[PDB]
């Protein structure tokens, strides 16, 4: 599966620079990013997150630029949420222009 | 005072979620309530079950299922009559809530202080003042 | 079993107290603060450690304080 | 090879009886009271 | 947690003063200020010539030249301890 | 009920979580039950020798295998041809095309071909023969078998030290720089200069002989005469061939600079008058300080006495002393980090000059070589850095500190925190935009557009070094200057042969593709550096926790309450940054391997057309390379590179199941766990078995750990097969 | 030329990739007839294609041994085109923004509901302040030397350490 | 080459150092 499906069939994503092919090529990419991206959201715990939000307040104090609505760090549900949107939207597009890339090529 | 072993238990069809092993090796929990009406009610464990008219016995794995049944009774059916005890496997019958007749939330003389800190959380003693050091962090 | 401490900034609100859901809280007398009462822990070791007491608590920094220590049946919510 | 018997002794009971072994003997100490 | 030890002869040293103690000079403790400027300037005039006198560095330098050249970051320390000697009174 | 014998919290737990949590704490002494100082630091003594033991079982191990089923004397012949041995494969459950596969090494049984280089080092070092070989592993069994010995004996009560002792700051110091560090120098010189060189030149040298054989002709006389220069005269001539007696000299301490021509190593007589040296200057710096005889440096005393008058550093370093004196972590964070640069730059330097012959034609050895030392330097950095906090939270006072150099860095921490915060995103926005630039221009047809900008600044230190392949005159590259004219006598001409060849890797040519990679490698370390020290200066206390030194290092949260704590022990900024520390790491490897597989193929237009947008990467690196690699099995076959193959898979499913442990949290598993211990007491003739620890779900940190722990085993072995397998299968 | 580059009007791969892209499109274009859209769409392409080709070749940019045009940032004044003149103009109009943005935070302190002029910003306020930015420089340098820029550290709320 | 006799010597010495190393392991463990 990862030699002759993946590996073989993803030939036509990665070759598609240049030509009207390209933004699957481009989505194949900015896919592979936003579900990278996900998992900071996912593995990570608001504690560390407030506390740092803490250390830029302190830069926007020193400068009285803080802003009136006190800056939080996402609610523990919202962090899965924002993790899991993420994973699934940055997974189906790297399948999605993958797909579609190889099958316009061949089919 | 002490548990009267008799009391009927309210009708309750059998679940998968109540005692185990456990309970009958290391401890169970007794709820006893009375009721003015033969209602539904929710078990901790699993589905409904039929509080009786008199008085009601329930037996569970945990105390917090016993005072999770008893917040439940309070609030829905304004039952403020029950009684928590601990069980041993030895038959001791041990009386937990309200453990002196008066609830937890409402003050009562003869209740002695434990656990109180004289001074403020921020003055407790950092970590290397009393490492190697029995002496407690609480000042 | 978890320990459990109340610190003299407690306004006597009660709050902890209706929270625990192992009545491990309980109000005693003191004449410390306006309400006349504190906060104390007398049954700690059927605390489980759940922290709704600290949630409850509504003193800048906590007057309850949960230290989660060894854990036992009681403290590990076991049913089994 | 020179002692070639060597590794067809040592590899089973290195890899079989050796962890089978101090898996046997390691959960009778954990499992102790005393 | 335990006592931490030092070696015999450990004395003070913290300053905040203009100078710090003489102390600070070891076995120069008892050195004048003109005596280290002097020492400062003659380390730092011998140790550059030397210094200089072998740049191009061969397969055959000059031995007293090498050891002659370690005198110039010798002089800086020297016109340290000269400030804090004339600082200090000395 | 009695396994954490160190700990009766754990010892008392009814559930699994006894044994897990007694394996994890078991070498945190400091925290076991009834701990004193004395018995801390006995047993960290102790087993400091056991794990020395351990070191030298390992090597003894690798010399012995390799005496044994190695082809050591075959390689030792023809070293550019024939691939060494590391030890022999017995697996019964190998298939027999397997095992044909696997014979190769002009052997007659299935093995394994070495990647770590040890056939190069031990050959350069003097080694020629199984015998020797296995006369060094011999003596290892032996000192092995002292250390354990002496670990032994310093825990009998009377060799037991007191803490006096261990805290003898000036004796250890004097005899760590002038005898660990500098004797054992002086005698690795004496090593090549008696034995490496004579059989570097055809002449066995050993211990039947070494006695009556002279390493100078003239011998021990010019040293006793100052005439140190006639020890430089005749060396090895540019057509000597290594371990022969054709073309070779006689010096023992000649520099010349650059590569051996034929080894394209270092010469010998540099490495030998190199570590001469290093051992005077260590010597003289063992020296330093008081410890019985009145003269020398009390540590106190400078410490003390170093506080800027000004007063910008407040009272100095007043105190430091005592700080570091009285915390192992304060002293293991500084060793840690210490150490993890040195071992970066050995990873830089073994490359750029490598000082084993005919290493660096090994592509395989010198990529596995350079990838391996880098992993161990992340490691080291983070656990500096973990070290750090953990001193923070349990070694600091805040009371015998007083307006020190570490009172005044919590002082200003949000200072320091939110400027890592400002110059990782300021590297990330612009490094990861000018990425996308190039990525989304170069797909529309048009790569002429893309944002390009030559490392001007590295390219001028390259040439300030004599690089003369970018027209910088400045410096070393001018025919006429004072920096160029002073060297011209000693190692100028051998560095400039050795720099201005495009034959090696000292000083390689850099353009935009390594400008834009070293912008990246800069945005992963400041990104590291943040999470650490702001866990590090956080450890103590923060506004969500202000206590948060009450509850430790490592604890899972403080609850629901405030917002939400996950992540909000200290403990927890380590787990974050081995998750950057990983992703650097993999960004510094990928661009060695790259520009250097590139190279070594004669191809390097590849890297500099390919490396400026990341589909070049993602085509002509991971998946360009994967091929030979992922076809180590196929319907059609197996050949020898089945097991990289396997390990490649074997490292994605480990990285993958890390995931579980760091998607998916407690409380699902917990109540799952309830259904099966239902279900086990309701199952007839299976509740006749019952658990003697109650089943429960892994804890919080735990599960952290053990995600963490499958996330960098599964990156490690990826890569590992990766690395190898594609270098070995390209040759180039 | 600098660190051995190339001006691009007279590297060859330059021009080899000007006429890599010109075929390219009349390859596409060879399939197309002569008042056609597609065929007037490719035209203006490889119109643009040649203008762009000639424009960097004209400009001072070198190319490398690639034949792309490389950027010099070491700051020299032959050179500034391409990172000190763009630097500058960004640094102008970032700190427009964030002058712009710290005016109305402050003003907005100062409302009878502060954080109901962050969700509902005052329009008409907010654009008197955007005008405001054209010579930030010296508004924020007076507002930094005058102490009303930086507050003293004893007014900002910090971590118990 | 290396004789089997050879190799039982090595196995001799490490068979020491394993006593040494249950022996310095005992130690530790008190
Ligand atoms: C750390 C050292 C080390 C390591 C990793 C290996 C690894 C291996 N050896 Mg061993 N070997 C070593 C040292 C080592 N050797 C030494 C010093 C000797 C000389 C006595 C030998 C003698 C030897 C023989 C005779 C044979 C092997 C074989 C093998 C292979 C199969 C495993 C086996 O049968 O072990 C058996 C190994 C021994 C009985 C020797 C003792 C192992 C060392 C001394 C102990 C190291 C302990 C370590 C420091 C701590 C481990 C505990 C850990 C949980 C903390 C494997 C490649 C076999 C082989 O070639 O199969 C193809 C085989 O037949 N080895
Ligand atoms: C920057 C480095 C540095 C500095 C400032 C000093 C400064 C000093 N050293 Mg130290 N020393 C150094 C490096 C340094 N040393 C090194 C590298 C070594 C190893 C060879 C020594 C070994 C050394 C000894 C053995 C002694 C000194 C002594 C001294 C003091 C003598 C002053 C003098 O000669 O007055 C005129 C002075 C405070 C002496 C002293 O009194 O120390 C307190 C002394 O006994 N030094
Ligand atoms: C001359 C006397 C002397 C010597 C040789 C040593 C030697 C040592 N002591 Mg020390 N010690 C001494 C006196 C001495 N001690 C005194 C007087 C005291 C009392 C004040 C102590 C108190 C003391 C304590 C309390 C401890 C030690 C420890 C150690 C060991 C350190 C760990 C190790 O192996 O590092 C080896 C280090 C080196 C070889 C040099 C460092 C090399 C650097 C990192 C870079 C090298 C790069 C180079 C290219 C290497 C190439 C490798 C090759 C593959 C190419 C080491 C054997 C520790 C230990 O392990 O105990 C068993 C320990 O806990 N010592
Ligand atoms: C591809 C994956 C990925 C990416 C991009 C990031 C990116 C970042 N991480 Mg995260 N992280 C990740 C994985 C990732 N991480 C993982 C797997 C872990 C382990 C759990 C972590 C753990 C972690 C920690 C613990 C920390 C970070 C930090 C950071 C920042 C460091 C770089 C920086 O400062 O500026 C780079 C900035 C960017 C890359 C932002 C990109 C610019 C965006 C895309 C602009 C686009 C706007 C666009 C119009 C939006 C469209 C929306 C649409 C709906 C309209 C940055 C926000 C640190 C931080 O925040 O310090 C400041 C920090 O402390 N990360
Ligand atoms: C904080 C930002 C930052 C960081 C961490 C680095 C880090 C690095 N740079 Mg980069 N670089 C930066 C900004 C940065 N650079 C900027 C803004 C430029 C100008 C385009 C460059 C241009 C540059 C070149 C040309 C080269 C490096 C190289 C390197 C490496 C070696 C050290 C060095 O040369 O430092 C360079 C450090 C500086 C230039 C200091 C910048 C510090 C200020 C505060 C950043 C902001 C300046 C500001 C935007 C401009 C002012 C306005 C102006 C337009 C009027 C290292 C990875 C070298 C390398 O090895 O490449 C392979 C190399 O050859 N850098
Ligand atoms: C590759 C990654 C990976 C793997 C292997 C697993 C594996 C598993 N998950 Mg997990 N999971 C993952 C990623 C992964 N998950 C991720 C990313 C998430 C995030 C949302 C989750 C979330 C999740 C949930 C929420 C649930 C699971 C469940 C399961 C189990 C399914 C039952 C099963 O197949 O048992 C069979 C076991 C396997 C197939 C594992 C591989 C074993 C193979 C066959 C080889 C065995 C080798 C052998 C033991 C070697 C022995 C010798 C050796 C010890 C030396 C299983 C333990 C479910 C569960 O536990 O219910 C049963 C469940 O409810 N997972
Ligand atoms: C289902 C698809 C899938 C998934 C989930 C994985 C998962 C993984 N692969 Mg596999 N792989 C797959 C398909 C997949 N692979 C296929 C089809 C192939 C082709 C046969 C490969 C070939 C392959 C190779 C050859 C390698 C992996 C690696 C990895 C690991 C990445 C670890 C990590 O955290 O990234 C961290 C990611 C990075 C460090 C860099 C990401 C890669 C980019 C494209 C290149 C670098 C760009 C540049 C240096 C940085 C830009 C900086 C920024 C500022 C812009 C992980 C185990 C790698 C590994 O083990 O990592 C150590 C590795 O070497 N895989
Ligand atoms: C105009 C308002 C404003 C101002 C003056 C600042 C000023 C600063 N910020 Mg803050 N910031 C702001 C808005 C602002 N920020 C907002 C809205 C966010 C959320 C995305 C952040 C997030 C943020 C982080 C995460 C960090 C800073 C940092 C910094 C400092 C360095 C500059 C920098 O890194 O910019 C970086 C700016 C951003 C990352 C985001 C800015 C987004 C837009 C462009 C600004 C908002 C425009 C706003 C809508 C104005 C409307 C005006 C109108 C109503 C009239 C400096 C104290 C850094 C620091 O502390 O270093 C010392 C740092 O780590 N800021
Ligand atoms: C991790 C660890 C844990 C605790 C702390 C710690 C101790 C510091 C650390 C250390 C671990 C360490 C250092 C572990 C070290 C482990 C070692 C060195 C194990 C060596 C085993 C060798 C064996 C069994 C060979 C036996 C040979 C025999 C019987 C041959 C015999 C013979 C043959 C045939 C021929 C000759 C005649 C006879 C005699 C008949
Ligand atoms: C977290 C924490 C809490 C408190 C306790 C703690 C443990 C201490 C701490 C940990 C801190 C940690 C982990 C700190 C880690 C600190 C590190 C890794 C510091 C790296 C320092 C490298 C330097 C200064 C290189 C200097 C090179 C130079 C000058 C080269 C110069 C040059 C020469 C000679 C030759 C070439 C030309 C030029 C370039 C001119
Ligand atoms: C980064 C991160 C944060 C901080 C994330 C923040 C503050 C989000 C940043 C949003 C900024 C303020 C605006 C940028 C928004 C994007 C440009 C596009 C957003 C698109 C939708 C919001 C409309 C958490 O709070 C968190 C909590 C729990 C687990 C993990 C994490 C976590 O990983």
């Amino acid at each position: 599966w990862l030699r002759d499906f993946l590996w073989a069939q993803a030939s036509q994503v990665i070759q598609s620079y240049g030509s009207a092919l390209s933004a699957y090529g481009l989505i194949f990419l900015g896919a592979h990013f936003i579900w990278a991206f996900s998992l900071m959201f996912l593995f990570s715990g608001r504690g560390y997150w407030q506390e740092l939000i803490e250390s830029i307040v302190w830069a926007h104090n020193k400068l009285n630029v803080a802003p009136a609505i006190q800056p939080r760090a996402l609610s523990i549900t919202q962090g899965r949420a924002v993790g899991l949107a993420h994973y699934l939207l940055g997974g189906i597009g790297t399948t999605w222009a993958f797909f579609l890339a190889r099958i316009i090529s061949v089919g | 005072e002490t548990l009267n072993l008799q009391i009927p238990s309210p009708t309750f069809e059998g679940s998968t979620g109540g005692w185990l092993r456990a309970a009958e090796v290391e401890e169970k929990y007794a709820i006893t309530w009375t009721s003015p009406k033969e209602q539904v009610f929710e078990m901790p464990t699993g589905g409904a079950a039929i509080m009786r008219q008199g008085e009601n016995l329930l037996y569970l794995a945990r105390k917090e299922q016993c005072l999770a049944l008893a917040t439940q009774v309070k609030n829905s059916f304004k039952i403020t009559d029950y009684k928590v005890y601990r069980i041993f496997p030895s038959g001791e019958v041990q009386y937990l809530h309200p453990k002196d007749g008066v609830f937890p939330e409402k003050v009562n003389a003869g209740r002695v202080g434990v656990g109180n800190v004289s001074h403020s959380i921020g003055k407790n003693l950092n970590p290397a003042q009393i490492k190697f050091t029995s002496k407690s962090f609480n000042g | 079993s978890h320990s459990v401490k109340v610190y003299d900034t407690c306004i006597g609100c009660t709050q902890c107290v209706r929270a625990c859901p192992c009545d491990v809280l309980e109000m005693v007398s003191w004449d410390g603060c306006k309400a006349g009462q504190i906060a104390s822990a007398p049954r700690t070791e059927d605390c489980i450690g759940c922290k709704r007491c600290e949630t409850a608590c509504p003193t800048d920094f906590l007057s309850v304080r949960v230290y989660l220590g060894g854990e036992t049946t009681r403290s590990m919510g076991l049913a089994y | 090879m020179t002692a070639a018997y060597l590794p067809s002794i040592l590899v089973p009971i290195i890899g079989l009886i050796f962890p089978g072994l101090v898996m046997a003997f390691a959960f009778i100490y954990i499992e102790q009271d005393e | 947690f335990s006592p931490v030890p030092s070696p015999e002869g450990t004395k003070e040293t913290y300053w905040e003063t203009k100078a710090p103690s003489s102390d600070v000079l070891g076995i120069g403790a008892g050195v004048s200020s003109g005596n280290f400027a002097a020492a400062s300037v003659f380390a730092a005039l011998v140790g550059g010539y030397c210094t200089g006198q072998v740049i191009p560095l061969t397969v055959e330098p000059n031995p007293l030249f090498l050891a002659g050249s370690f005198l110039l970051p010798y002089s800086w320390a020297l016109h340290v301890a000269a400030w804090i000697q004339k600082n200090n009174g000395k | 009920t009695k396994f954490p014998k160190f700990s009766q919290a754990l010892a008392q737990d009814p559930a699994t979580r006894r044994i897990w949590y007694g394996l994890a704490t078991a070498h945190d002494l400091e925290s076991h039950d009834g701990m004193t100082e004395e018995n801390l630091y006995q047993k960290i003594f102790a087993s400091h020798f056991g794990h020395l033991a351990v070191i030298f079982l390992w090597t003894s191990g690798n010399l012995f295998h390799v005496a044994w089923q190695g082809n050591f004397e075959q390689w030792v012949l023809n070293p550019l041809k024939v691939k060494p041995i590391a030890h022999a494969i017995w697996d019964p459950h190998f298939g027999q095309p397997a095992v044909k596969a696997f014979t190769k090494g002009g052997v007659s049984y299935p093995v394994n071909i070495a990647t770590s280089g040890v056939y190069h080092w031990w050959y350069t070092i003097g080694m020629r023969s199984n015998t020797d070989l296995y006369a060094g592993s011999l003596f290892l069994l032996f000192l092995a078998g002292v250390f354990l010995f002496a670990g032994w004996l310093h825990l009998q009560p009377k060799f037991r030290p007191g803490l006096s002792w261990f805290k003898n700051n000036e004796s250890r110091l004097n005899h760590h720089l002038s005898g660990l560090f500098g004797f054992s120098s002086l005698a690795w010189s004496a090593h090549l200069i008696h034995v490496a060189i004579p059989e570097a030149r055809g002449q066995h040298v050993c211990w039947d002989n070494f006695t009556k054989v002279a390493p100078h002709p003239a011998g021990l006389q010019p040293f006793f005469t100052g005439n140190w220069g006639a020890y430089a005269a005749s060396p090895d001539t540019t057509n000597h061939i290594f371990g022969t007696s054709e073309g070779a000299g006689t010096a023992i301490l000649t520099f010349l600079g650059g590569f051996h021509p034929q080894t394209q190593a270092l010469w010998l007589t540099d490495i030998a008058h190199h570590h001469l040296a290093i051992g005077v200057v260590f010597i003289f710096a063992g020296h330093m300080y008081r410890t019985n005889w009145g003269i020398g440096h009390s540590l106190k005393e400078i410490l003390d006495a170093h506080r800027p008058p000004g007063g910008r550093l407040g009272a100095g370093h007043k105190g430091i002393f005592e700080t570091l004196t009285n915390s192992l972590h304060f002293q293991l964070g500084l060793a840690l980090a210490s150490l993890g640069v040195i071992t970066s730059l050995v990873a830089q330097h073994m490359y750029a000059l490598p000082s084993y012959a005919f290493i660096a034609k090994d592509y395989v050895t010198q990529s596995a070589l350079y990838t391996h030392h880098q992993y161990i330097a992340g490691f080291l950095m983070v656990g500096a850095f973990a070290h750090g906090a953990i001193f923070f939270v349990r070694d600091y006072d805040p009371e015998q500190n007083k307006n020190n150099v570490l009172a005044r860095i919590l002082d200003h921490k949000e200072a320091i925190i939110s400027h890592l915060s400002w110059v990782s995103l300021f590297l990330g926005f612009h490094t990861l935009g000018i990425y996308v630039h190039n990525d989304v221009v170069v797909a529309f047809g048009t790569p002429e557009k893309q944002i390009l900008v030559e490392p001007v600044f590295a390219q001028w230190i390259q040439a300030s070094s004599g690089k003369a392949l970018y027209g910088f005159d400045v410096l070393l590259s001018s025919t006429n200057s004072v920096a160029a004219n002073a060297s011209s006598n000693i190692w100028l001409p051998g560095w400039l042969e050795a720099i201005n060849s495009g034959k090696n890797s000292l000083f390689l040519p850099i353009g935009p593709g390594d400008f834009l990679i070293h912008h990246a490698i800069a945005l992963a370390l400041h990104t590291t550096t943040l999470i650490l020290v702001k866990g590090a200066l956080d450890a103590r206390g923060s506004k969500l926790m202000p206590d948060k030194k009450d509850f430790g290092y490592a604890f899972p949260c403080d609850g629901p309450g405030r917002g939400g704590t996950c992540d909000i022990s200290a403990w927890d900024a380590f787990y974050l940054s081995m998750f950057w520390m990983l992703n650097t790491i993999g960004w510094v490897t990928f661009y060695w391997h790259w520009k250097h597989i590139t190279i070594w193929q004669g191809n390097a237009g590849q890297f500099n057309e390919s490396s400026t947008y990341i589909m070049g990467w993602l085509r002509d690196y991971l998946w360009l390379n994967s091929s030979p690699l992922i076809n180590g099995y196929n319907p059609f076959g197996m050949n020898s590179l089945s097991v990289w193959s396997w390990m490649f898979l074997f490292g994605h499913l480990i990285w993958a199941t890390g995931f579980m442990f760091l998607i998916s949290w407690r409380g699902y598993w917990q109540e799952l766990i309830e259904t099966l211990v239902w279900a086990h007491e309701r199952t007839p003739l299976a509740n006749l078995v019952r658990w003697k620890d109650k089943p429960v779900a892994l804890s919080i940190v735990q599960a952290r750990l053990v995600g963490l722990i499958h996330f960098t085993a599964g990156y490690i072995f990826t890569y590992a097969a990766f690395v190898i397998a594609s270098t070995t299968g390209k040759f180039g | 030329d600098v660190a051995g580059l190339t001006p691009c009007g007279e590297s060859k791969e330059f021009a080899r990739r000007l006429d890599g892209s010109v075929k390219k499109l009349q390859t596409r274009l060879s399939k197309y007839e002569a008042g056609t859209p597609p065929a007037l769409a490719l035209q203006k392409q490889i119109d643009k294609t040649k203008n762009r080709f000639d424009r960097y070749g004209k400009a001072g940019l070198l190319c490398g041994t690639d034949g792309l045009p490389h950027l010099i940032t070491d700051g020299r004044w032959t050179h500034s085109g391409e990172f000190v003149i763009p630097g500058l103009l960004f640094l102008y109009v970032a700190g427009w923004i964030g002058w712009v943005g710290r005016s109305y935070v402050l003003f907005a302190r100062t409302a009878d509901k502060p954080t109901e002029k962050e969700i509902i910003i005052d329009v008409p306020v907010a654009l008197s302040f955007v005008s405001t930015g054209f010579i930030w420089p010296f508004s924020a340098f007076k507002e930094f030397t005058s102490g009303n820029l930086i507050v003293p550290a004893d007014e900002i709320t910090v971590s118990p350490r | 080459m290396i004789s089997d006799t050879q190799i039982f010597i090595a196995l001799i010495l490490a068979l020491v150092s394993l006593v040494l190393a249950i022996r310095l392991g005992r130690a530790l463990y008190q």
